[PDB]
DNA sequence: CTCTGAATCTCTTCCGACGCGCCGCGAAAA
RNA sequence: UCCGCGGCGCG
DNA sequence: TTTCATTATCGGAAGAGATTCAGAG
């Protein structure tokens, strides 16, 4: 339970929804990333990328 | 770091490992890991203590303790401080003493503390206010220690030389023979009173039945010796008018007993349950070691108050406030009790049904010694008769108290004083005032410990000893005195009066108090103590003219010896008691050797004639012609008895009976000779030693070793003098048994030389070898990696197999035989 | 052929704008 | 109730 | 050969160290 709810509460994958427009919701919900555990970091991410 | 703490039981050790949980690691000694083994250098060396030079010392390693003293080694230097808790009397304090020089390290690196309990109220408080070894607690028990070595092993000897070889000799066992050796003597020497009772029924002036017994005639206490003298009396009580004089009621109380400590539970089993010494610790030792009760050896009554407040608690829901006393019930390790009264005996299912009667018979005595007492109305009635006073006892229970934890398994018709009585009969009964009852196990165990003579993990250690070493034998479960041990209890109180004196033991616990508490110095008293005994033995060493211990004494009797038909004489061995021919003292040429058993009569004491079965005993005995002591009775033939007197040596009257007898023809240990199936039996003679079997057929003998009850079997026995003996300049033999196939070496009572074979070697012999030895030989010599191969027996399963050791340690490789093949793997 | 000195490689060490809003999280001990 | 971290957006 | 009692079973650049190769005697 305390690992479930922290993954829920804590990890960088878990935003906060904006929820201002319906658009909003949407195309927040369709983002894709490539950060978070197992992914890149913004400093180390090259120009190719 | 890390805090190593050592106690002595390891139950008790996993218990403190938990009200103490991890960052300290606890263990257990298992008991004392470390013993020992004018002037006479072997002697010395056998005894390991010099008396000659201020008692130095060698102390040893126990042969079953190495495992336990090296685990602790490696376990040391995880350890930071050292805790030593054993036990704060003196043998606890000398444990500690042994491990802090066994583990070594420096002085700093030990502490001492002692847990009061279990609760964590204790093991707190433990390493609270603790402390460190006391020496003058340790050289005290150096000291007896060391008293007790001294007595045996330079005593002992000189038995070896006066009387036989094999005797033994000590402060506590020798007195206990004394024991049973004085009251054999009581018992054969006594002599029964015949007297008379009288009882009268009679009816009340309502109609009620009332059974009166008759105590005076004349104002003098009724007791006829004979019919006659009876039937005078009866005779006027028939004719006599009866009143009632006087109706003394009153109320009368009884109580419970105290919890049992070691020696009181025995007793306590012994009686209730019919349990031995031995079996009664085994059943405690399972229970303790299951967490129902506490230390199965302890001398303390005492009960701790959350024990008290916990059994109260019970006591109250389970039985009402007429049964919980005002305040906690008072009365002069702790002592042995449940440690959960909230368990009952019949919730151990994993308990064997005996050792839940053992726990049930704790646990009541632990609730009622908490419970009321039972109170009665004793009424005592008053009846003359003419010269005569007759009485009549009643009791009828008002409240059962603490019988109603621990139950055992009477009323007198209404009459006043002046009251008439009629007459309705008159019955006589003949008695025999009995003999004293002959010692039981937990009987003597009660004695000795009365006496302060032994200690509770020791008492159930003599009642063997003194057996096995054939001085009292135990028959329907109650000793009797065998010859040798009053053999050896004479010449002990001739020549060593001092340490045969009951309260030598009390006398030496208070110079053991006085260097305990620097009001003495331990050297000191050990040198009194041995000029003293050394005064003792030299004079003892003499010929028994000068003093000295007086050697044993040929005492003849009317006997054909079977081999030359001579006079035959009664003697005492190591062994026990036997019929020996005079022959034996003449030299080779005129030597006679045959000897004869003598099996004596068992006494069978009849249970129910109850405090009549040994004055009956004593009875049935004959009695000497030359004096007034009893005799005691030996078989010699079917046809032919033969009896003895008590004060046998010091009295030579002998007896010879005929009739039809089941002469057995031995007396001593058992075995089954595995050639033929029949008993076998331990035989003396010039070789020592040496275990033979009964049926006529068959001679197949075995032989007594130094550490066992007897040899494995002396079957196909193939010599090789190609392998060469290390210790000693024999060679060595091939020799197989129920132990297995193995080692030894020619000379062997001499060498005692012995080792497993190698599969190598056995290659090497393989022409040698019997038919079926060879598929041993068969065997892979050598493990996967290359070591070398040695032939062992796996006793659970009672196959060969073989096996590989590095640095003499097993590698865990093993090869067994199944259906023809060798077939091999990790252990 | 063997050693010493300089080059080359391998490993270690630094450092990668600046403001400013939001959001939601952190720690328990017996 | 003063702190740090993670994400998002603005330039 | 042998006796006693007791106790309890990112990538890029710079710097320092280590290793190897080439030149001399
Ligand atoms: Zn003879
Ligand atoms: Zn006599
Ligand atoms: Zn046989």
């Amino acid at each position: 339970s305390a690992a479930v709810k922290e993954f829920f509460g804590s990890s960088q994958l878990s935003q906060f929804m904006d929820q201002n427009n319906p658009l909003s919701e949407i195309t927040h919900k369709r983002r894709i990333s490539a950060l978070g555990p197992g992914g890149l970091t913004r400093e180390r991410a090259g120009f190719e990328v | 770091g890390k805090a190593l703490v050592i106690v002595e039981s390891p139950a008790k050790a996993k218990t403190i490992n938990k009200y103490l949980g991890s960052d300290y690691v606890v263990k257990s000694s298992v008991g004392h890991i470390r013993d020992l083994p004018d002037e006479r250098g072997a002697l010395v060396n056998r005894m390991g203590v010099d008396p000659w030079h201020n008692w130095e010392a060698h102390y040893e390693v126990l042969p079953g303790k190495e495992k336990v003293v090296s685990e602790l080694k490696q376990l040391a230097e995880k350890a930071d401080h050292i805790y030593l808790a054993t036990d704060l009397d003196r043998e606890g304090e000398a444990i500690a003493w042994h491990l802090r020089e066994v583990i070594g390290g420096d002085d700093a690196r030990y502490s001492r503390v002692v847990f009061n309990e279990i609760t964590k109220n204790a093991i707190r408080q433990a390493f609270n206010k603790p402390g460190e070894l006391n020496i003058d607690r340790v050289n005290a028990q150096q000291a007896r220690r060391f008293m007790d070595r001294v007595v045996g092993y330079m005593v002992s000897p000189l038995l070896w030389k006066k009387i036989a070889r094999g005797l033994s000799a000590g402060r506590v066992q020798s007195v206990a023979v004394r024991l049973v050796v004085e009251r054999e003597r009581e018992i054969k020497a006594f002599v029964p009173e015949e007297f008379w009772e009288v009882d009268a029924s009679t009816t009340t002036p309502s109609g009620e039945a009332l059974a009166l017994q008759v105590t005076h005639q004349n104002d003098k206490p009724f007791r006829p010796v004979n019919k006659e003298q009876t039937q005078a009396a009866v005779s006027l009580l028939e004719k006599a008018r009866y009143s009632v004089l006087e109706r003394e009621d009153k109320p009368t109380t009884s109580k419970p007993g105290a919890p049992f400590i070691t020696s009181t539970l025995q007793q306590a089993a012994s009686t209730r349950l019919g349990f031995g010494v031995k079996k009664t610790m085994m059943m405690a030792q399972r229970l303790y070691e299951a967490g129902y009760i506490t230390y199965m050896r302890t001398d303390s009554t005492n009960l701790s108050q959350d024990a008290v407040n916990m059994v109260r608690g019970y006591i109250s829901d389970n039985f009402g406030k007429k049964y919980l006393p005002e305040s906690p019930n008072q009365y002069a390790h702790e002592a042995i009790r449940p440690s959960d009264v909230n368990v009952m005996a019949e919730s151990l299912k994993d308990m064997e049904a005996d050792a839940q009667k053992l726990y049930q018979l704790i646990w009541r005595q632990f609730v009622a010694c908490q419970m009321t007492p039972a109170k009665y109305d004793s009424t005592t009635l008053t009846v003359g008769a003419g010269d005569f006073r007759l009485k009549a006892r009643g009791r009828i229970l008002r409240f059962d108290g603490w019988t109603k934890v621990m139950p055992a398994l009477r009323i007198l018709p209404a009459v006043n004083k002046g009251d008439a009585l009629t007459l309705v009969e008159l019955t006589p009964a003949q008695h025999f005032t009995k003999p004293p009852a002959r010692f039981s196990e937990a009987s003597l165990v009660k004695e000795l410990e009365k006496r302060g003579i032994g200690r509770p993990s020791t008492y159930a250690s003599i009642i063997s000893t003194i057996q096995d070493r054939g001085y009292v034998r135990v028959e329907n479960r109650r000793f009797y005195a065998e010859k040798m041990g009053e053999i050896v209890t004479d010449r002990l109180e001739e020549n060593f009066r001092e340490l045969m004196n009951y309260d030598f033991t009390a006398q030496m616990e208070n110079s053991l108090d006085q260097v305990a508490n620097h009001e003495a110095e331990w050297k000191a008293v050990l040198d009194h103590f041995f000029s003293d005994f050394t005064q003792q033995l030299d004079k003892a060493e003499k010929d028994p003219e000068e003093g000295g211990m007086r050697p044993n004494q040929m005492v003849l009797t009317s006997i054909d010896c079977p081999t030359c038909g001579r006079k035959m004489g009664i003697r005492t061995a190591s062994t026990g008691v036997f019929l020996g021919c005079s022959g034996y003292a003449l030299p080779p040429k005129e030597r006679c050797k045959t000897t004869i058993n003598l099996v004596p009569e068992n006494e069978v004491l009849n249970v129910l004639e109850g405090e009549d079965a040994e004055t009956n005993a004593l009875r049935a005995k004959r009695r000497c012609p030359k004096c007034g002591t009893a005799m005691d009775s030996y078989l010699i033939d079917p046809k032919r008895k033969l009896h003895v007197c008590g004060n046998n040596p010091t009295c030579d009257g002998y007896e010879i009976e005929e009739g039809e007898f089941r002469i057995k023809g031995y007396d001593g240990p058992i075995v089954e000779c595995e050639k033929c199936g029949s008993e076998m039996h331990l035989k003396m003679g010039r070789f020592g030693k040496y275990m033979a079997c009964t049926n006529e057929e068959c001679k197949n003998t075995r032989k007594i070793l130094r550490n066992g009850e007897v040899a494995p079997p002396k079957e196909d026995p193939v010599p090789l003098p190609e392998l060469p003996c290390e210790k000693s300049d024999a060679y060595f033999v091939l020799r197989d048994g129920a132990a297995g196939v193995f080692l030894a070496a020619n000379t062997f009572p001499k060498s005692r030389e012995t080792r497993a074979p190698l599969v190598e070697e056995l290659y090497r012999f393989r022409d040698r070898l019997p038919e079926k030895l060879r598929y041993l030989a068969d065997a892979p010599q050598q493990d996967p990696e290359g070591n070398k191969t040695m032939v062992r027996f796996s006793r659970k399963t009672k196959q060969q197999y073989v096996s590989s050791e590095k640095d003499g340690k097993a590698t865990g490789w093993s090869a067994f035989y199944v259906d023809g093949k060798w077939v091999e793997g990790k252990k």
